[PDB]
């Protein structure tokens, strides 16, 4: 079946797989194949929505001294973009300390909380994201941030793309286009029950029905 | 991309020496003691099997252990676009760089003697600014700098 | 003169010395004598009001692997009492992260800021202290905090005691009485020009005119 | 105040061994290989000149480097009031203790093999709770645990 046409493909890929298809198995197989094939210094990043899937993938992959990021997409920005390069973009007064109750309805008040209060902000409206817009703002203001992101990873694995806001799409597409980093997207179109958290199913469907540089496969197993 | 300079202070027979460098370097002369101590300083800075031990009382200049040993190396990161070693360095360094100083990097070594314990501890730092350096992170016996450099030592004898 | 009667005395001491007496010289001499005499694992703590004096004493003393604290009295609490033992006294929700604008006029709001905002609080009124009351509160709720403080230091050197609030006096006297730690106090009675910062000269004068376990000396040089 | 127990897993010929201890201990028997490996495990846990090197492939049980080496030692801090060694320990440890567990302390060793680099790194932790341990802090080649324990090794030969 098509499960052998994926491991042999290197680049941008989609996998429109429904429930019970075995997304974890194919994701782990592709990750292991990519790591075994490549002999360079580059790494991979696997971004999920829950800590359970992150820990499952971490346990399945094993142990290595190569630095790969496995975790949630909220931890990705905090660990890679915001915490290291916040002061290089805005200034030395902006703090890199935070432990995240204090949600507001504006971006400027989010910056004010992060600075004066010294705690990561939030938004009251679930249709808009503070983390993934601040991350993209930092990426466009810091040259060393973009340099590190380009020098570090050669592929990023994304799963459950249907439950993604517009800011997540913006950041991922910025990475794909402006920084020339490959993407591996897996998602079920009919699993948008998380719409109560601001999920936008239109992004995955638009990618499926309009993308020209994406290779598309479907799994019925 | 390119080695630029090295400074050595209060180390063995070196008191204050500043040497310009390149990628390929040849040292010659009649001293034959400073020539070996030069390579030993390089090994201490970049070799984990030599730095694994400390500094003795004989490693300090004039055996005066009240002075501090400094060894600092400078690099040039101007060809990030055309070089893949610049990326190898930049992928382990993340945050220690600033955008105003995106073309220069520093790796430093510092040692102060402990008279009670009779030991000289070695602590490493990098940074883009020479007035703001931070410790290289690591866990256990391993260092973040050990992930980049591989030092191969060749000697016909031993 | 009396400068030789101080180095030979071990215990609680006062030095009522005016301006131009040479407080720093005698303080450094006493510190060096105490360190040279003692052969145990214990250390000393030197608390000042400015970073300049702290750095001067640090430079004069030199380098050692023995862990001695030289710095400001505001850094003393943060480094020794609050940051390590905040969660052992109140709970795991209280954070040990902080980078100190957000001052208030209540104690409860200070805890609220430290917890939700994740930044150290303050007070609008300069006659009351938030740091040195929180420190004493923690000391009375954590057994491991008191154990560490007793096991760590055998003497504490305090200078410019005239410019001390009531909370500073309370904490220092708690250490002196309940924990049985020696004190070395140096101060000029007629240098309370810092009263605009809540200084209470009554404490030093009361100690001079009422203390029975304190040895008192005066320097005219 | 008092040594209590030690556990060793996947280290040389030890697979899972749990031994109760005291301050004075005598080991005897006919194996003569486990007897030496016991003292080697103690040296690795508490001796910086032995731990300074790593673990080889022969240090793993059955030479199976896919398993993790654990060595954990337990102490009793019940006589803080009457002992001065309890204070020596407590003055370097600050925060890793909790009040509910003010009488028990743990010092652990963990190692996982790196197949690419062919090296076994050793990382130390302490804590009062065995399910919540944190790295022992240190700078350079020195550790916070090296400030407490002095290990004297006696052997008639070598």
């Amino acid at each position: 079946m098509s499960r052998e046409q994926i491991i042999k493909d290197g680049g941008n890929i989609l996998v429109t797989a429904g429930a019970g298809s075995g997304k974890t198995t194919i994701l782990v197989s592709k990750i292991e194949a990519d790591l075994k094939e490549n002999k360079t210094h580059y790494s991979i990043a696997a971004v999920t929505f829950t800590n359970k899937a992150a820990k499952e993938i971490e346990g399945r992959l094993g142990y290595s001294s190569r630095g790969n990021f496995i975790g949630t997409n909220d931890g990705f920005v905090e660990s890679e973009i915001i915490r290291p390069f916040i002061k290089d973009a805005f200034g030395n007064d902006y703090p890199d300390n935070f432990t995240a109750d204090n949600q507001f309805a504006s971006y400027d008040k989010g910056l004010q909380v992060l600075k004066y209060q010294n705690i990561l902000g939030t938004y009251s409206n679930p249709k808009k994201n503070f983390k993934f817009q601040l991350a993209l703002d930092i990426l466009k203001k810091s040259l060393v941030a973009r340099q590190y992101i380009f020098s570090k990873y050669f592929k990023i694995f994304i799963d459950e793309y249907q439950d993604s806001d517009k800011d997540m799409h913006n950041l991922f597409m910025y990475l794909k286009d402006q920084l020339k980093i490959k993407l591996f997207i897996v998602g079920d179109p009919k699993q948008s029950i998380y719409i109560w958290r601001g999920a936008e199913p239109e992004n995955f469907n638009g990618l499926i029905e309009n993308s020209t540089d994406f290779n598309k496969y479907h799994l019925t197993s | 991309m390119k080695f630029s300079n090295i400074t050595i202070k209060n180390f063995r027979n070196f008191e204050k020496v500043n040497i310009n460098l390149d990628n390929k370097n040849v040292i010659f002369g009649m001293n034959d003691i400073g020539k070996t101590n030069f390579l030993y300083a390089l090994r201490f800075l970049l070799d984990k099997e030599i730095r694994k031990f400390g500094f003795n009382k004989s490693d300090y200049h004039k055996h005066d252990t009240s002075k501090k040993i400094e060894i600092i190396l400078t690099l040039d990161l101007s060809n990030y676009e055309k070089d893949e070693d610049t990326k190898k360095l930049i992928s382990v360094v993340k945050g220690a760089r600033t955008s105003a100083n995106a073309d220069v990097f520093y790796i430093a070594l510092e040692s102060k003697y402990d008279d009670k314990e009779l030991y000289g501890n070695i602590i490493l730092k990098w940074g883009s600014e020479l007035d703001n350096l931070i410790d290289i992170p690591g866990r256990g016996n391993i260092n973040a700098l050990d992930n980049v450099f591989k030092v191969i030592y060749i000697n016909p004898l031993v």
